[PDB]
């Protein structure tokens, strides 16, 4: 606090304000293709010979 | 004695030895199978991706 002399009216005092923070969610779309060349070839669980 | 040395059988000293399963403690799956191969499908997955 201000020491001020008593014959004296006083002494005035500053303030501050506040702030605000704003953010945008971002987006995110992966995708496959999944056309024959991917469905046909055997995989791993698929038995040798004939599948 | 004379015609032959008397003997007393004391209990018979058997050492079998032997080789204790120690590796096959990592090889617990057993496949009987009669194809020709046996056969392994490895596969990677990254799927470490963003």
């Amino acid at each position: 606090a201000p020491f001020v002399a008593p014959n004296v009216q006083g002494r005035v005092i500053k303030e501050s304000g506040y702030n605000t923070k704003t953010f945008k969610p971002a987006y995110v779309k992966p995708k496959h293709v999944i056309d024959p060349n991917m469905i046909i070839p055997r995989q791993p669980g698929e038995a040798l010979g004939t599948g | 004695a004379g015609l032959y040395t008397t003997y007393q059988l004391l209990e018979v000293q058997r050492k079998l030895k032997t080789l204790p399963a120690f590796f096959l403690q990592w090889f617990p799956r057993q496949i009987n199978f009669q194809e020709d191969m046996i056969a392994f499908d490895k596969v990677i997955q990254d799927v470490t991706r963003v």
